[PDB]
């Protein structure tokens, strides 16, 4: 019966693991595509792919059922949701394997996960999730700096002191209070030193006296 | 990562820097920050410490 | 004479009946494979490595790389396989007292015919050019150029049983008629003198057997499990050798070897690029017995 | 690989009349398999016969000895030695024997001794026979032009476009005159009545099947010889249909659902043809209801039926020659005289009966 | 070794079209858009021109274009001299 | 009563418009019992139902109809090589599948549609004949029968109007052909409409390239034979005049290059017109205005004709855009990979002016980098201004390097362990990790190589190898010895060029001997070191730690990998013991393989391959017996057993080999000859000297299409190894031999097989000239080359 199966994958996902309850909730989702009675199951389904390592499986889940329900009650919960999907996926080093430090790799996730996280405080400040998504925001905002500041270092070493000096700029326009953009400013005001400009390292070299950390 | 109440990834709600303005030196300014990457000030309820509450609905 | 002597002579005849033995078992694993992936086109290629053991102190040590064309055509209602192959076997034995190196260039025709009511025919011919360089305790027997080729038609009959939509068996039989050409050898010494002379023969074997196959597919943990246990026996067996020489006439019998083959494989593929496999074979109850050839391969890609 | 085929060899023998096997002769080194529209066609018992790389034999009626024989090697580089690659039938008149070939060159050739009289280039390669009538030599060419040559230079012209699908049937219908004007086929399957001497009176009449596409005209091309008799002309399209048309009105058309690529008889009541799926039949020149089919020769690929002595002769693939009775339908005699097959139409006339195999043998039979 | 090509390309027949007293929009058009500019106050676009072809010296010309916040070219500072 | 609406059910491949008409009753009758009856038999015969069941439903009848019999079986019996299959997905590809009903009428119209189908691609297959079988119980089975006829083949291709050239030079450029290959020509006799396409641009090129800028195809025309077995192609083409290019001028916006780009034009008179030569222009002139920054130019030429004067000029409308300067380079779709992996490989500079030469450059070195499944690039123009772009390059990280971990246990073998891990940007960064790993009872090999590709920005790579390799001396001894040699190298290499690469490095080597063979070249090596050791007592103990400078060289310019055919490929190891070492000597080993084709269509390649090898002591010492040269075997010198061509052993009277299946074993062993004894197993020499001589053909029997993976040769090579250090003396074994002139040469015939298992080798060899101790080995097989 379909009140015995949810009742049973409530058992298996609270008392047992994920994977056990991912095959019963999936036994609900396979009659119910379209069918009634399956917007709490595509919920835990979210829940227990997120939870199973499974995160294209839990975004596609999220982008179903955001489709079938434009406006629900829970809606934070789904917004957070995707963003701590993302989060996972940046930060890849996942299913047996790891990275020393991945902010050097893609952002593009990052990004998503940062629009999300966002798009969630902007439109639900009242919710419970609004202190951990503002948390995981500011860690988003020092990864993608971090992520500029390392191709700026590389086009130091290369000798690309327009490519450092334009990297350096856009990460002041867009994170001027992330430490990144601190350990950047002796890359500007190296760059402008290699080249003919010492206007432009002198006010790299004031900023850097007025406060840098 | 971690499959338990804690992140399925690493922690990104306690693990964090803090972020601190540029002063802008007399007789000049600081470039223009237009950047979309701001982050909106918080006022609602607090969930960070060991405690993630993120049962489904 | 010496009966180092005479143990290299016989050792000298047997190596050949041991290299056709091994590249019978050998060349069925083609036609095994061929028939569990239920047919392929293109070009292919094949490794294998084996080891046997005879009474005496006698080990044998196997290398063979088929290369070969295979085609698929459908006719009537059956699924015919067309192909050419090339083999290449280095081979090396052992006898405690004599010890052999041989090199192997093997031409064969090969056709198999599945047919839609449960039942294939395998039909091999194949031509093996021998050489082979070896070492003797005398200048007698020498080191020297040994050059012998084999000719061999292989023929299974064989029924396809599925027992389950993932579990199958499989009763076949196979019958590899072989001609080598006869031989004799007189002592090259003038100080010690011996001559072994054999029959010329043809080594005839039968084998029957009843594989096995059964599937344990997990969620993605598509698992591949096949076993076989088979009879090979001698009907028309190795040629009996006479020795003469200074202590007179002798007659040594010629090898009749009835020997069990337990075969089991494993293919586990637990994910993408992520496989475990396993083969053993084991021969037992003969004078010259296949030993453990039993290897595990893991293979995880990051 | 291996197909249905179709094809029994039919057992049953009545040579009454056995046919003598006479007067052959190799000519040239055969067509081969190349579709051609080669035949060996005879005017004062004098037979000229071509096979393709410019190989002209004529030869002896009454024997293979030949009367004059000739090579060709003109207009392709006379030093290369091309093959001219006849393809158009000998069609002789005038004391010009005219032959077409797939080097866009018509060739007529002199009666006496092989006179190269005039190489006439035409637009487009020459696979059909060059029927002169009026003092035209009328020429279709697969590049689906009609020709018109003099009988004396070649100098005579005026080129008609017929339709051309982009999947043509290979062969191209015989202009046959009728009031001095050429009631041609075509491979959109029209039958074109271009008048002589004009590039008008055509009242292209659609004869085509309709259905599918390609299936209208490169499933059905008239590749056959429009039959003219009583005032009425007859066209087969391969899968289309038979389809009378008058010559005064020419948009008035008759027709039973009846196919063919092979040229067919047609005397008095009677239009014996052969089908494209190879079964003989005789048909009611009004309607084209079957008065009887002979049907036991399916898929051997037959040759155009001839009347001599009273039997209809077809020619198979194998090489066997079919007599049948036109009365009932059934067969009076076989006999083969080749093993290569003929793919070429027979003549029948002066009574003899001849036939050109693919090897370029040419065959006369006695009945 | 790589070739190491910095800022805009500059030409000694358009760089004398600039003239004091150019809208910034026309200095856009005869030279394309700058890749370095300054981004603290003062609105100055600096066209440079750096060459390395992996061992030769570096080639450097310094076009520095200040212009007025009204967005008219005041000072023209043309420094050919290499790095 | 009266009808209102008439509705019906569940037609998915039915048409529910042509139901109404082909109902009698239409909307607005009215209907009586009877007539219900009559549309219920109509709507029944119309031959797409199986029930009808028409309510009258107060005023609208409600047909609520059932389709004929679902599809349940297709039946195949194809014969003949029809490739069955491939037909019965093509018929459900291109109309009813499973789940599909299947109706009565529609066996005409399956008949009817595969005929047309047949007849618009050219080709004609024998139609099936997909008769509809009724089965009860809403199922039906399809029964194809097959008439079988296939592959109308082509039998001729025709050229008409053609004056100045043969037919069969036209016809060998074709992909259409009725040509048989053998071993040189090609052709496809399937009739596919692309492939005649195809023939008809080349055929125009063709005749572009050879002068005449008026060649036009009037038609190209495609018959059928009666038969169905037969196709023709006929192509009606009509020549011009022959052109000669008088001058070329260039007009538009060249943005002041004029004095460049009209000195790559203005080709001199007397040269005829060319159609590819003008494309080459147009090239050169775009390259010309990218290597400045214009990465969108227009470039027209248009040509100008002369029918009076019989010649062509060229009219070249060059317009150069603005430059494009690029402002980002981004490098999406790398999770594992570092950016400065990806960012290091760039050519294109950010914050420079884009070289879309450059970009491609850039795309090139990251799949030569080979971590990545496919990498494209897009040229996205930044929102906002002309003259700004970012290069984005999309990837695919695979999953490259693999971790394998055999293991066997066998009866006369214990646990035989193997394990290797490569891995390819280890923990994503650039680094390659290789670990090698074997156990057994007679062989421990260990080794760990980790190599930084990029140290230096400039492209330096930094590696370090740490080796353990420890070999026993097995029964029955060839000179064998327990060797247990273990070190580390480091090696900094550099290239100096975009195809020379050089490198140094340094390396400790330990090396411990022991139970080895008395015999007279190893021992002339001990001697020289300080150890004289027992003569005739086989326990040994030489332990070395050696400190070598290595240094190399490295030329590469091979036109493609696996089957090089053009270009030259150098490479030159050397190493000298630096002092504070045990031992000291100095190695050269120089490799050169050098293709040359013969032939624009690169298959007639001659390979000249060297492989020269020298080294000696320094002061009174001598190089070590373990690092000697070795000849002969599938790399050098083929036709001989691997490691037999050179000097031989000289054994002095020994005391215990082991035991050797031979009564002798080595020298005296046991009793035996008192005189010193002669060898015929390699102890390798201080020189060596190896040529081949390869020629290359393309395969004798092969299918073009596999022609690159396989490549057929013939070769000769001659090979000789020398000892420098060998002072002659009278022995009872071994001849005096520091000759270099002794050469073996040998000759044959060489395959090599791309194969799943690798590049697979194997060569049939004759040595004709070879000399005594020497081994034969008539049949080679290998990996590589």
């Amino acid at each position: 019966p379909p009140n015995e199966i949810y009742a049973t994958a409530q058992q298996k996902l609270q008392d047992g693991n994920w994977r056990q309850a991912i095959t019963q909730l999936e036994a609900l989702d396979n009659r119910y595509p379209f069918g009634p009675y399956s917007q709490q199951v595509q919920l835990d389904l979210i829940y227990a792919y997120y939870k199973n390592a499974d995160l294209p499986l839990a975004q596609a889940a999220i982008d179903r059922f955001i489709r079938l329900n434009p406006t629900h009650p829970n809606i934070d919960y789904v917004m957070y949701m995707r963003g701590l999907t993302n989060m996972a996926l940046d930060d890849s080093a996942l299913q047996g394997f790891f990275g020393v430090d991945r902010s050097d790799r893609d952002p593009q996730h990052a990004r998503a996960a940062f629009s999300d996280f966002s798009k969630l405080v902007r439109g639900y400040p009242n919710s419970q999730y609004t202190t951990d998504a503002t948390k995981r925001l500011v860690f988003l905002k020092d990864r993608l700096a971090k992520y500029e500041y390392s191709v700026a270092e590389y086009y130091t070493e290369r000798g690309a002191w327009v490519a450092v000096v334009n990297r350096v700029e856009g990460m002041l326009r867009d994170y001027p209070d992330t430490q990144a953009t601190r350990d950047a400013l002796p890359l500007m005001e190296n760059a402008y030193r290699q080249m003919q400009m010492n206007a432009q390292a002198e006010k790299v070299a004031k900023i850097i006296a007025a406060n840098s950390s | 990562s971690r499959y338990k109440r804690q992140v399925s990834g690493d922690e990104a709600y306690l693990e964090a820097a803090p972020l601190a303005e540029l002063h802008a030196p007399a007789g000049m300014i600081l470039p223009v920050t237009s950047g979309d990457y701001a982050i909106p000030v918080t006022n609602g309820s607090g969930a960070v410490g060991k405690a993630l509450d993120i049962r489904p609905p | 004479a010496n009966k180092e002597a005479t143990r290299n002579a016989a050792a000298l005849f047997s190596v050949d009946y041991k290299a056709f033995l091994n590249e019978v078992n050998n060349l069925n694993k083609r036609m095994g494979d061929l028939r569990d992936i239920n047919g392929e086109a293109g070009a292919w290629a094949r490794i294998m490595s084996g080891t046997g053991s005879a009474s005496g102190g006698f080990s044998d040590n196997y290398t063979h790389v088929q290369v070969g064309v295979d085609k698929k055509h459908e006719l009537d209602g059956l699924d015919l396989f067309t192909g050419f192959t090339v083999t290449h076997t280095d081979s090396s034995a052992s006898a405690d007292v004599f010890s052999g190196k041989t090199k192997s260039v093997g031409a064969g025709l090969y056709a198999s015919a599945m047919f839609d009511s449960g039942a294939y025919i395998d039909l091999i011919g194949k031509y093996v050019h021998h050489d082979n360089e070896y070492t003797a305790t005398f200048a007698g027997l020498g080191t020297r150029d040994y050059s012998t080729h084999s000719w061999y038609a292989g023929a299974e009959a064989g029924y396809r049983y599925h027992v389950t939509e993932d579990a199958w068996i499989e009763p076949q039989a196979e019958l590899v008629y072989g001609s080598v050409s006869g031989k004799q050898f007189a002592w090259k010494d003038q100080g010690m003198h011996l001559s072994m002379k054999d029959k010329d023969y043809n080594p005839l074997i039968g084998r029957t057997g009843v594989d096995v196959g059964k599937s344990f597919s997990g969620k993605d943990w598509k698992v591949t499990a096949r076993a076989g246990l088979g009879y090979q026996f001698d009907l028309l067996a190795n040629g009996e050798t006479v020795l003469r020489d200074a202590s007179g006439e002798k007659r040594i019998k010629g090898e009749k070897d009835s020997r069990m083959l337990m075969s089991v494989g494993l293919n586990a593929e637990i994910r993408d690029n992520v496989r475990f496999g396993l083969e053993f074979e084991k021969s037992a109850f003969g004078k010259y017995n296949v030993d453990n050839a039993v290897c595990a391969n893991f293979r995880y890609s990051f | 690989e291996e197909d249905v085929v179709k094809m029994s060899p039919l057992p049953t023998v009545e040579n009454q009349f056995t046919p003598t096997t006479a007067w052959s002769t190799s000519v040239g080194s055969g067509i081969g398999n190349f579709y051609s529209n080669l035949h060996p066609a005879l005017a004062d018992n004098v037979v000229y016969a071509a096979d393709r790389a410019g190989l002209v034999k004529a030869l002896n009626a009454d024997d293979g000895k030949e009367i004059w024989s000739v090579s060709l090697a003109e207009k392709d580089g006379w030093f290369s030695k091309e093959p001219a690659l006849l393809s158009g039938g000998v069609t002789v008149s005038g004391g010009h024997v005219y032959i077409g070939s797939e080097k866009a060159q018509v060739y007529a050739l002199n009666t006496s001794d092989g006179t190269v009289a005039w190489q006439t280039k035409v637009a487009g390669e020459a696979l059909s026979r060059p029927v002169v009538s009026d003092g035209l030599v009328l020429i279709h060419t697969s590049n689906g032009q009609l020709q018109a040559l003099n009988e004396a230079d070649g100098a005579v012209k005026w080129t008609v476009n017929l339709d051309m699908p982009s999947l043509s049937l290979r062969g191209e219908s015989a202009p046959t005159t009728a009031f001095g004007a050429a009631v041609v086929g075509g491979d959109n399957g029209r039958v074109s009545a271009v008048l002589m001497e004009q590039g008008q009176m055509i009242w292209q009449q659609r004869i085509s099947q309709a259905t599918g596409s390609t299936e209208i005209d490169r499933l059905s091309d008239v590749d056959t010889t429009p039959v003219v008799v009583n005032g009425v002309v007859f066209a087969l399209a391969y899968n289309g249909n038979l389809t009378a048309l008058d010559l005064r009105s020419g948009q008035i058309m008759w027709k039973r659902e009846l196919g063919s690529v092979n040229d067919f008889i047609v005397d008095g009541n009677r239009i014996y043809l052969v089908d494209q799926n190879d079964r003989v039949m005789a048909l009611t020149i009004d309607g084209g209801v079957t008065l009887w089919t002979q049907s036991d020769l399916l898929h051997r690929l037959l040759t155009s039926p001839v009347l001599y002595n009273g039997n209809l002769v077809v020619g198979d693939s194998e090489g066997y020659l079919h007599w049948i009775n036109v009365e009932d339908g059934r067969f009076v005699a076989q006999q083969k005289v080749d093993s290569s097959g003929f793919q070429t139409e027979p003549v029948a006339a002066d009574g003899k009966l001849l036939i050109q195999a693919k090897d370029g043998t040419v065959y006369s039979i006695t009945r | 070794r790589p070739d190491i090509n910095q800022g805009n390309y500059l030409t000694a027949n358009d760089v004398s079209k600039i003239r004091v007293g150019m809208t910034q929009q026309q200095v856009a058009y005869a030279l394309g858009t700058p890749l370095m500019s300054d981004p603290f106050g003062t609105n100055t676009w600096f066209y440079v021109f750096r060459q390395q072809p992996g061992h030769e010296g570096v080639t450097q010309q310094t076009l520095t274009l200040t212009f007025n916040s009204s967005g008219v070219l005041t000072n023209i500072d043309n420094k050919p001299a290499l790095s | 009563f009266v009808v209102k609406d008439i509705h019906f059910e569940g037609l998915q491949r039915v048409a529910v418009g042509a139901a109404l008409l082909s109902m009698p009753v239409r909307t607005g009758d009215t209907v009586n019992d009877e007539d219900i009856s009559n549309t219920i038999r109509a709507l029944f015969a119309t031959g797409n139902f199986e029930d009808v069941r028409v309510l009258r439903d107060g005023d609208t009848l409600l047909v609520q109809v059932k389709e004929r019999p679902t599809i349940a079986s297709i039946t195949f019996s194809g014969n003949k090589s029809v490739k069955d299959d491939m037909l019965k997905q093509n018929l459900e590809a291109s109309g009813v599948r499973v789940g599909e009903s299947l109706d009565r009428t529609t066996i005409a119209d399956i008949e009817k549609g595969l005929e047309d189908f047949y007849y618009s691609v050219g080709k004609y297959s024998a139609s099936v004949k997909a008769v509809v079988t009724p089965l009860p119980r809403n199922r039906v089975d399809l029964k194809l029968v097959f008439q079988e006829g296939v592959s109308a083949e082509i039998q001729q291709i025709n050229i008409v109007g053609n004056h100045a050239f043969t037919t069969d030079e036209l016809i060998s450029h074709f992909q259409l052909r009725d040509e048989v290959p053998w071993w040189n020509v090609v052709g496809d006799r399937k009739y596919q409409k692309q492939k005649l396409a195809g023939d008809l641009e080349t055929l125009r090129s063709y005749y572009l390239d050879r002068g005449y800028a008026r060649f036009n195809i009037d038609s190209t025309q495609v018959s059928l034979t009666p038969d169905k077995k037969g196709i023709y192609v006929t192509v009606n083409i009509t020549e011009g005049d022959q052109y000669k290019l008088s001058g070329v001028e260039v007009s538009g916006n060249l943005a002041g290059h004029s004095a460049e780009i009209e000195q790559l034009t203005k080709i001199e008179p007397g040269e005829l017109y060319n159609g590819t030569k003008v494309t080459k222009m147009e090239d050169d002139i775009k390259k010309l205005l990218g290597r400045y920054g214009y990465a969108y130019p227009r470039v027209q030429s248009m040509p100008e004709i002369n029918d009076a004067d019989k010649t062509v000029k060229l009219r070249v409308n060059v317009d150069a855009g603005n430059r494009f300067y690029v402002r980002k380079i981004r490098f999406e779709g790398n999770d594992t990979s570092k950016d400065a992996v990806l960012r290091r490989e760039m050519r294109q500079m950010e914050g420079a002016w884009l070289g879309s030469d450059l970009v491609d450059q850039g795309k090139e070195r990251l799949n030569r980098l080979g971590f990545f499944e496919t990498v494209d690039t897009d040229t996205q123009r930044v929102p906002g201004s002309p003259d700004q772009v970012d290069v984005v390059y999309k990837v695919k990280e695979r999953n490259t390097g693999s971790f394998n971990f055999g293991i066997c246990y066998g009866t006369e073998s214990g646990v035989s362990f193997q394990a290797g891990v490569q891995q390819d940007n280890w923990l994503g960064t650039g680094y390659a990790v290789g670990i090698n790993g074997t156990k057994n009872d007679y062989q421990t090999y260990a080794e760990l190589s980790v190599t930084n590709p990029y140290f230096t920005v400039d492209g330096v790579s930094l590696g370090g190898r740490l080796f353990y390799n420890d070999f026993q001396a097995d029964d029955a001894d060839l000179s064998d010895y327990t060797n247990k040699s273990y070190g580390t190298d480091v090696t900094l290499g550099f290239p100096i060029n975009e195809y020379n690469s050089l490198r140094a490095g340094l390396g400790y080597v330990h090396n411990s001997l022991s139970n080895m063979q008395p015999q007279v070249a190893m021992w002339r090596y001990l001697y020289s070191m300080g150890e004289h050791p027992s003569t005739s007592d086989q326990d040994n103990s030489f332990k070395t730690d050696d400190f070598t400078f290595n240094y190399g060289w490295t030329y590469n310019k091979l036109d493609r990998g696996y089957f090089p055919t053009d270009g030259s490929r150098v490479n030159l190891t050397g190493k000298v013991t630096i002092p504070g070492s045990d031992n000291e000597y100095y190695k050269v080993t120089l490799d050169t393989a050098t293709y040359v084709p013969i032939d624009d269509d690169h298959k007639w390649v001659v390979l000249g391959r060297t492989r020269w090898g020298y080294g000696d002591g320094l002061g009174g010492k001598e190089m070590p017996f373990y690092e000697n040269f070795y000849a002969g075997g599938s790399s050098t010198v083929r036709g001989f057993q691997s490691n037999t061509i050179g000097p031989k052993a000289v054994y002095f009277p020994h005391q215990a080999s082991n035991y050797d299946p031979d009564y002798d074993y080595e020298c005296a062993t046991q009793d035996g000859a008192k005189d010193l004894c002669k060898s015929d197993d390699a102890v390798g020499g201080n020189a060596m000297a190896v040529a081949s001589l390869e020629f290359i053909t393309p395969t004798p029997f092969i299918s073009d299409k596999y022609a690159n993976s396989v490549r057929t040769s013939f070769f000769w090579d001659m090979g000789t190894v020398w000892d420098t250090n060998w002072d002659s003396s009278q022995y009872s074994g071994y001849p005096d031999y520091s000759d270099p002139s002794n050469i073996r040469m040998s000759a044959g015939i060489a395959l090599q097989w791309m194969s799943p298992l690798g590049p697979l080798v194997f060569s049939y060899a004759q040595p004709f000239k070879k000399y005594d101790g020497d081994k034969a080995e008539q049949f080679q097989f290998n990996i590589g080359k």
